[PDB]
């Protein structure tokens, strides 16, 4: 189930984390995750075990032992845990909480306690790790993005339009672009001055895409750095070109008549390794495999009783 | 027939609205402002235009919108912008002109008329004349008028009018006489021509009919010389009385201009200029004033002002202040007052006393501005304090009476005290210090106390504020002899009536440890006892049965003292309150709460020392013996078990076993089950079993709780109804009903376990707010008010609440409607949980989706609809709505300042006969609800979907928002009165307990709370640094009250979807 080349995980309000086989839509295994909805899923870079950030815990089920229950739990944090992220070298884990803290967890030791804590005023919605492993980007509900240097413990903050909550932030593998999306439905793109190694690492503003009218819920760069995906409460994942910042392909799930009242938000996405395909989490209980270029629904992962708010997607050798 | 004509309209509106519900069109929107206008509902229609603007910029031209919004000043500068960028455009000019004839800008209207006379358009030629006639009228030029009148058709009412004026000037009275009658008839036939769907031309008909009747009086003022007093009187009175917007009064005066020049009318035009300043039309007021002075728009700007007409100069000076030029304005004052005192002291040769007097009263008004302006320019500090205190004392000297001056002087002294006290908490934050402090504070305290006294006696009817202040100094100053003597002086001096306003505030400190303070309180209370006992018994009786010794002692003293003159009243009151407390929580009802609590401490907390403290007052409670059949019937079925369950407890007290203690709980759980079964059976109480003494009561001299007021004949408890419906609830309150000696019944709600003392102060606050609203003309024009109810505390446990007739809770009206229409009552809830079993733990974002999901699959009509179906007609329906919209908005703002939390759909109700709204349960005041740990309210007041929906469509833009400003504007004007009241019970000693609940010294917390309030009353509630004006603040609030992000977080019970 972690032995398959393709890991696809889907979690939500129905107390299960289901695993699917990408190419067929057959659900492989399903794991119990009771007492809470799942806020984030991320598979460890080691492909050993998957993390499930929830309400006051991060449970971590095993992808290798193909059966049991949480290997590790993390506790003693009040309010939700919204973001997870791992450091390449097996051992660190980062979190954003409603408790206003960005926390660094030691995966290779004991303690319900975490190695470090970076506190902000206003809850953190997203946490992502610059590919250089040296900086953490942290977006809060006030509308401040924080670059937190993991070495100097130096914090530096930047707010775009905000008095508005920033919902997610991401940064392309080649560390050339950083993007942040907020509750207005805007998408901000910055250029990355690669200071690094005796660091500076600066942000230079490039565009504000009017991505959506409604809430924008996630944003994400393809491995390519070719495209940028934007999921939203307008039941839409929009894929933008990085060369243009124009709309390449719109994926949407909105009725076909004004008298339907929606059914489903576009909660999250993940690109495939080759940037050819994109997975989609929605509140209509489905994950979906789209073709990035045609905007064609190539599959539909039906299973969850209740909503789906999470994906994790893995392609490594 | 007339009352029947509006009915069809109201009926058409309902449907016309229902249409708009399905699809908002410019078509409907047009036929909506019109029908709302025939229905003579101006502001509701103004709301339709707001929505018309924000959704269709489509009758276009931002200048056309400003013109329909009667904002002539914006439309004029927006038409200039539109003219200088565009071309000539014959329509843009007409609009540019209409702005001028509204503004009374005759200079620019006549110029614009002549200077642009190409006017190849013939319709542009027709309208052109009407305006340029009146323009020429204001500018004296009669030649121009005649020319432009010769172009107005005599068919129009307008054309017939300006002939009557041209004739009356040239002295052709028979011509003038006929033209009037023709102008009337051409207006009568025209009001039937546009039979309803017209402008403020139906309201401006009163302007033309007023002017025509006044123009006949101007006729009276030309040949037969005897009404020059009679005519000037009506002209004068039907002015202070009349309330017509600036623009209309211009025209009205222009009629009177034909006969009297402003220089003889003075008082008339000064009052008019006075109105122009108040309604923010300064540049016009100036021009009226310049005329009266007969001297420059002071183009000679460096020169002194002319003192020729002392009164006019004064106006000018304040116009200058209210204008931009206010250091200048301040400067001219100091100098004018100096000129004024010399013009008195010297030029007063005796045979001129009226002038001296009227000159001395003008100075008092000058001095008050002086101090007030000094404060505005500089603030309060070691340099200003003495200056303004001199300015105010000076004002006090020159008028002697005049509440304003004595008030101002009192508050300044009171704020000197505050300034140094708050400067000294500044010092102590980082012996000769305290001695100079004590000297300092005493120096301003004594005169403050003095000042507030003479000012109280100058209100009489309206002095709650000043009175409360007297008590602040009185209580706060642990009494230095000087400040005491000043108080005693005042207490003698001022009427006893006064203190009734403030009885709960006085009783709050009966047991004051400071010996000099208590003595005065005790004496003053006794004297209030002497005249108006009744006003005193209930609150004293409560106090006299109090755990704290010093209270009930001191309370009994005054009660004893009251027996020397009103003994049987004191006696009756004593008993009625005693019996009611017994009735409120019966013996078994206490044992039930006392057994729950006792099993939590023991079986769930291992606390036998606390547990023994729960049961021992219950055992000694019965130790006294039964006194009512209901007590004996309890004592039968339960007594022995308990009297022996205690026996086992007291075996363990000495043995220290655990098998001794388990025999007790064996017995205790027996009676618990027995009672618990009988509890849903209590749905009625009978006096003959529960309290016989109360049944016995006939024609007492005790007044019906909270009905006593002087002015009004005393209404006594003539009989108590024998049955009390028990409202089956969590606290099972009783519905007590009394028969009054006037005939009428009086229903109350006897509550057992809720300290009613807060609810009492809140009603006090409301009373004040009600006065304030009754006094503000607009708020009166609209009837704005809070419905209140009588609150009579009986102990810390219990008390009485006035039953409001014709009311049902929001929750009831809905429970009914939904069951009637076969909708599951709690459906939004069941939808939400089906979607998200873990709703409560979702991230904000997650919640908003689920919330929206629920909302989008359930109707929002209910309240709107059940209110339509209820109504017996459509005008009754329409009015009930107008009342509803307004009263809800009132309590939205007032509730906000109060910090009134917990407004779930069982805590507000709607009177079903007027539609006006009513708030109950004032437990959560000040931010409390929002500060709480579990489920903190994010909402400033409930402005929920079904409440919005029930107003007119175009809701919040219309009546609601307009009323919101009005109410708030009043609350800001009178921010001190409101704070006097609020300070009185945040710092109230026996009431501070409701903020230590932030756990689940107080000096510091209480400071916060009151600041948070001042912040709200000064528009500093949102950002620390901004100072938001009303409509901004209001908008910010409505926003906050409406946010899905805020609502979805609400504890589900609160029903954020109703
Ligand atoms: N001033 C009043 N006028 C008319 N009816 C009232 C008044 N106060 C309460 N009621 C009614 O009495 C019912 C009982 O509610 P409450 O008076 O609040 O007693 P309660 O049982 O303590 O309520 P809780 O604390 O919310 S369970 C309400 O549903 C109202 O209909
Ligand atoms: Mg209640
Ligand atoms: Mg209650």
């Amino acid at each position: 189930v972690g032995s398959d080349p393709v890991i696809l995980a889907t979690a939500g309000y129905d107390h299960t984390v289901r695993f699917w086989q990408a190419h067929s839509g057959i659900c492989t295994r399903t794991v119990q995750h009771q007492d809470s909805q799942v806020n984030a899923l991320e598979v460890t870079p080691d492909r050993s075990m998957i993390a499930a950030a929830g309400y006051q815990h991060i449970r971590m089920y095993d992808l290798n032992s193909n059966n049991p229950n949480p290997i590790i739990s993390y506790d003693g944090v009040n309010k939700n845990i919204a973001s997870v992220g791992f450091h390449e070298d097996g051992r660190w884990m980062y979190t954003g909480g409603e408790d206003c803290t960005a926390r660094i967890w030691d995966l290779r030791s004991r303690n319900l306690q975490c190695q470090r804590i970076f506190q902000v005023n206003a809850p953190i919605n997203c946490v992502c790790l610059h590919p250089n492993q040296a900086e953490l980007i942290v977006g809060d509900q006030s509308g401040a993005i924080h670059i937190w240097d993991l070495k100097t413990d130096h914090n530096e903050q930047l707010i775009p339009e905000p008095e508005v909550s920033i919902t997610s932030a991401h940064i392309d593998p080649d560390a050339s672009y950083m993007a942040a999306v907020n509750s207005t439905g805007n998408c901000y793109v910055w250029n990355l001055t690669g200071g690094i190694g005796d660091e500076v690492t600066q942000l230079i503003p490039k565009t504000k895409i009017p991505a959506h009218t409604r809430y924008a819920l996630q944003c994400r760069f393809s491995p390519d750095s070719t495209l940028l995906a934007t999921c939203s409460a307008d039941q839409t994942c929009k894929i933008w070109r990085t060369s243009n910042f124009s709309l390449m392909t719109e994926l949407s799930i909105k009725s076909g008549n004004p008298g339907e009242s929606s059914r489903g938000w576009m909660w999250g996405c993940a690109f495939s390794g080759d940037s050819q395909y994109i997975v989609t989490a929605s509140s209509d209980n489905l994950a979906r495999l789209w073709c990035v270029e045609t905007g064609e629904i190539k599959r539909e992962y039906g299973g969850h009783q209740k909503a789906v708010v999470c994906l994790a997607f893995n392609d490594s050798v | 027939e007339r009352a029947a004509k509006c009915r069809a309209y109201a009926k058409a509106l309902h449907y016309k609205e229902l249409e708009f519900q399905k699809g908002p069109t410019p078509a409907i929107l047009e036929s909506l402002i019109s029908i709302n206008n025939k229905l003579q509902q101006p502001e509701a229609a103004a709301g339709v235009l707001e929505y018309a603007m924000k959704h269709f910029g489509e009758l276009e031209i931002q200048a056309t919108w400003y013109e329909k919004l009667h904002e002539w000043e914006d439309a004029l500068v927006a038409y200039d912008k539109k003219m200088d960028t565009n071309k000539d455009d014959p329509e843009l000019m007409l609009g540019r002109m209409r702005c001028l004839e509204a503004l009374g800008e005759w200079g620019q209207l006549h110029q614009q008329c002549c200077e642009k006379w190409t006017l190849v358009n013939d319709e542009t030629q027709a309208k052109m004349a009407r305006m340029a006639a009146a323009a020429a009228w204001g500018l004296g030029q009669w030649d121009s008028m005649e020319e432009y009148t010769c172009m107005i058709p005599r068919d129009t009412h307008d054309g017939a009018f300006y002939r009557a004026v041209l004739a009356l000037h040239q002295d052709l009275f028979s011509l003038a006489q006929q033209c009037i009658d023709k102008a009337r008839d051409l207006l009568d036939a025209e009001l039937t021509a546009m039979a309803g769907e017209s402008y403020s031309r139906a309201y401006g008909a009163m302007v033309s009919c007023h002017m025509l009747s006044e123009l006949e009086e101007v006729i009276q003022y030309k040949l037969v010389p005897e009404r020059r007093e009679i005519i000037r009187q009506i002209w004068w009175e039907r002015l202070q009385g009349c309330q017509r917007i600036v623009e209309d009064w211009q025209k009205i005066l222009m009629v009177r201009s034909l006969v009297v020049s402003p220089h003889e009318d003075m008082r008339t035009w000064l009052k008019y200029a006075s109105l122009c300043g108040k309604s923010g039309r300064l540049a016009l007021a100036h021009k009226t004033l310049v005329l009266l002075l007969g001297v420059d728009p002071s183009r000679q700007l460096d020169h002194p002002l002319p003192t020729v007409h002392p009164q006019v100069t004064y106006a000018y000076m304040k116009n200058m202040w209210k204008s931009a030029r206010k250091i200048d304005a301040f400067q001219h004052m100091q100098h004018f007052v100096q000129t004024m005192q010399q013009q008195a002291q010297h030029a007063i040769a005796t045979e001129d006393q009226q002038h001296k007097q009227e000159l001395h009263k003008l100075m008092a008004r000058c001095f008050l501005k002086l101090g007030e302006w000094q404060l505005n320019l500089q603030g309060i500090n070691e340099s200003t304090i003495p200056k303004v205190l001199q300015y105010y004392s000076a004002a006090t000297e020159h008028d002697r009476s005049w509440y304003k001056a004595w008030h101002a002087w009192a508050v300044m002294n009171f704020e000197a005290v505050l300034h140094y006290k708050h400067q000294n908490q500044a010092r102590d934050e980082k012996k000769k210090v305290t001695e100079d402090l004590s000297k300092t504070l005493l120096m301003y305290t004594v005169p403050a106390v003095q000042g507030f006294f003479r000012s109280i006696s100058l209100s009489r009817g309206n002095n709650l504020q000043d009175t409360l202040r007297v008590l602040t100094l009185w209580f706060d100053y642990g009494h230095w002899p000087d400040v005491n003597e000043a108080l005693v002086e005042g207490v003698k001096a001022i009427q006893i009536d006064t203190w009734l306003q403030v009885i709960p505030q006085l009783i709050a400190r009966i047991d004051t440890p400071r010996p000099l303070v208590g003595r005065l309180i005790h004496q003053l209370l006794t004297d209030i006892g002497r005249y108006h006992p009744q006003a005193l018994i209930y609150p004293l009786t409560v106090a006299s049965k109090s755990t704290t010794t010093a209270r009930h002692n001191a309370a009994n003293k005054i009660l004893k003292n009251m027996c020397e003159h009103s003994n049987t009243l004191v006696q009756q009151a004593m008993m009625v309150s005693e019996e009611l407390i017994r009735v409120a929580i019966l013996w078994h009802e206490m044992w039930h709460e006392g057994l729950e609590e006792a099993s939590r401490l023991y079986f769930g907390e291992r606390n036998v020392k606390g547990m023994f403290e729960v049961l021992e007052p219950l055992h000694a409670m019965m130790e006294r013996g039964p006194q009512t059949l209901k007590e004996t019937s309890f004592n039968q079925a339960y007594g022995r078990d308990l009297m022996e369950a205690q026996e086992w407890c007291r075996k363990y007290m000495k043995s220290g076993n655990v098998k001794d203690l388990t025999q007790a709980w064996d017995l205790y759980y027996h009676v618990f089950r027995r009672i618990s079964k009988q509890l849903p059976q209590l749905t009625s109480l009978e006096l003959q079993y529960v309290s016989p003494k109360l049944l016995m009561c006939r024609d007492l001299e005790l007044a019906v709780p909270g009905t006593y007021d002087p002015n009004q004949p005393i209404i006594r408890i003539q009989s108590i109804a024998p049955s009390l419906q028990v409202i089956t609830s969590k606290q099972r309150p009783r519905k007590l009903t009394l028969m009054g000696s006037n005939g009428h019944e009086f229903v109350f709600l006897l509550k057992g376990h809720e300290d009613l003392r807060q609810d009492e102060r809140v009603m006090q606050l409301f009373g004040l707010v009600n006065t304030l609203l009754a006094n503000d003309p607009t708020s009166l024009r609209k009837n704005l008010s809070i419905q209140r109810y009588a609150v009579i505390p009986l102990s810390t446990n219990s008390g009485l609440i006035g039953w409001v007739p014709h009311c049902d809770t929001l929750h009831a009206l809905i429970r009914d409607y939904r069951e009637k229409k076969k909708i599951l009552l709690n459906i939004e809830h069941r939808i939400m949980l089906r979607m998200a079993p873990d709703y409560d733990h979702l991230t904000l974002m997650q919640k908003v989706e689920v919330f929206e999901h629920a909302v989008n699959n359930t109707a929002g009509d209910d309240l709107a609809k059940l209110l339509w179906l209820k109504s017996p007609s459509s005008e009754v329906w329409f009015d009930r709505r107008t009342n509803y919209t307004r009263s809800l908005a009132v309590m939205s703002m007032v509730g906000y300042i109060l910090g009134l939390g917990d407004r779930h759909p069982s805590n507000l109700m709607l009177d079903r006969l007027s539609g006006k709204i009513l708030h109950i349960d004032f437990g959560d005041c000040f931010e409390v609800a929002m500060t709480r740990e579990k489920f903190p309210e994010k909402i400033p007041f409930r402005l929920t979907r079904m409440l919005t929906n029930a107003m007119e469509v175009t809701g919040l833009d219309g009546n609601y928002r307009i009323t919101c400003h009005t109410v708030m504007e009043v609350l800001r004007e009178h921010k001190d009165s409101v704070m006097a009241v609020l300070e009185a019970f945040v710092y109230d000693p026996l009431l501070n307990w409701r903020l230590m609940d932030t756990n689940t010294a107080l000096n510091k917390k209480a400071i916060q709370i009151i600041n948070r309030v001042r912040d709200k009353l000064t528009g500093r509630d949102f950002s620390h640094d901004d100072t938001l004006d009303v409509p901004t603040q209001v908008e910010l609030l409505i926003k906050q009250a409406t946010s899905h992000e805020n609502l979805c977080q609400c504890y589900i019970g609160w029903c954020p979807f109703w």
